[PDB]
């Protein structure tokens, strides 16, 4: 007897332009702590295989959240 | 002191106190973790590979709260394995997640996002 | 297809790749699906005319989703929602038009009819896949097309942004006509300079070097 609670929280209905709202400070924070090497090269091989799709503007927020993540894991203080 | 083997122990329990001798209930924690077997495997079957930094279970053990890669916490029935109720909960990712004991709070950090 | 388009370009069958264009793609709609039609190929030289071509934007890869685009370079059907470059656009036609006013859907069917040669580089790929096919013959047609409006007919305007746009357009004069390029439009392009740059008064404004035809953005 477990009722799990009403998604009352932070909505984000507007999905192009929250991603919008966010995929710039995606790339604000990024800069802050990688060279811009990495980040225009696999937003290149990204836009050679998934263009402007949105399946590789949400996959940038994927492999960025991922590596910014763990880049913040494996114990480097910035990069 | 109790006997190594557990056969040992099990016989003596029966006309000894708790455990059966003299550091008995040492030698019931070593055969009883130090085997372990995977029962469920949860995936995101949602972008085909899983995304998840954090997990923790609930407050009544029903739901185990997995944390995502893109900041939400997404339920899941340990019995069906489904996803329950995703929460939007964060920009950046989920770091930590504990719940509280009464079931009424629960505290999540997170990576880089304005609220941390 | 406009006959008036080809007064001149039947110089435009006569060479070694266009069978091998025309047949092959066929032979890929007779096996796969390539997206877009014959009758979608053919609508930047049916809704426009030669006669009052004034800005060239160039279109690197079509969009492989199934009743999607129709065409046009960065361009996509009406009940599609709006693709986000196309949605990034918009942003600097707020800062820089004062009566901006919002078109609410992807189909770009209000701005052909002004002077933008809205041309994708390779018109057709497949269904779900983007960049799959060699180079089948539809980069060297357009190379054919983009370099005679050099000669025949003035008044262009080169926003070639991103290094696709850079290599096949760069070299065209800059007495009689005008090359401003920078960043790509997406936001998925690091390197910044589109973010802010005051580009799109310059279909306005580089007219008034010219004094053609005028343009207004708001035909949405």
């Amino acid at each position: 007897m477990e009722q799990a609670p009403e998604d009352q929280g932070p909505q984000r209905e507007p999905y192009n332009e929250w991603t919008l709202e966010l995929l710039e400070e995606l790339k604000s924070e990024a800069v802050r702590h990688f060279p811009r090497i990495w980040l225009h090269n696999l937003g290149q091989h990204i836009y050679e295989t998934y263009g402007d799709t949105w399946a590789g503007v949400e996959a940038i927020i994927r492999i960025l959240q991922q590596l910014l993540f763990i880049h913040f894991r494996i114990g480097c203080r910035h990069s | 002191q109790a006997p190594i083997n557990f056969t040992s122990r099990l016989n003596r329990r029966a006309s000894f106190p708790k455990y059966g001798g003299v550091d008995g209930g040492c030698f019931d924690r070593h055969l009883i973790f130090s085997r372990f077997r995977p029962i469920s495997v949860f995936r995101e079957a949602n972008e085909d590979e899983s995304g998840f930094t954090c997990c923790a279970f609930s407050a009544r053990e029903r739901f185990l709260m997995l944390g995502t890669c893109t900041g939400q916490l997404k339920l899941y029935n340990v019995f069906s394995g489904q996803e329950e109720a995703s929460y939007n909960c964060h920009n950046s990712a989920i770091t930590h997640l504990e719940p509280s004991r009464d079931g009424s709070l629960l505290l999540t950090s997170a990576t880089w996002s304005q609220p941390l | 297809f406009g006959e008036s388009w080809k007064k001149h370009l039947s110089g435009e069958f006569g060479k070694p790749y266009f069978i091998k264009l025309m047949g092959f793609v066929a032979e890929e709609r007779k096996h796969y699906t390539v997206y877009p039609p014959p009758h979608q190929v053919f609508t930047w030289t049916q809704m426009c005319d030669i006669k009052d071509v004034k800005v060239v934007i160039l279109g690197q890869d079509p969009y492989h989703g199934p009743n999607q685009a129709h065409g046009l370079c960065f361009s996509v059907q009406r009940p599609v929602p709006p693709p986000p470059s196309l949605e990034n656009i918009y942003k600097e036609l707020s800062t820089d038009i004062e009566d901006f006013v919002h078109p609410g859907h992807g189909d770009l069917s209000g701005w052909a009819k002004q002077g933008v040669l809205l041309l994708n580089a390779v018109l057709t790929v497949r269904a779900h896949q983007a960049n799959s096919h060699k180079e089948r013959g539809w980069e060297q047609f357009t190379d054919a097309v983009v370099s005679w409006l050099n000669q025949n007919s003035n008044g262009l305007v080169f926003l070639l942004w991103g290094s696709y746009a850079q290599k096949k357009g760069s070299a065209i004069d800059r007495k009689r006509h005008h090359v401003l390029q920078t960043a790509h439009p997406s936001p998925l392009s690091v390197y910044r300079g589109f973010f802010g740059c005051r580009h799109f008064s310059k279909t306005n404004e580089l007219l008034q070097k010219s004094g053609k035809k005028p343009i207004d953005w708001k035909e949405l």
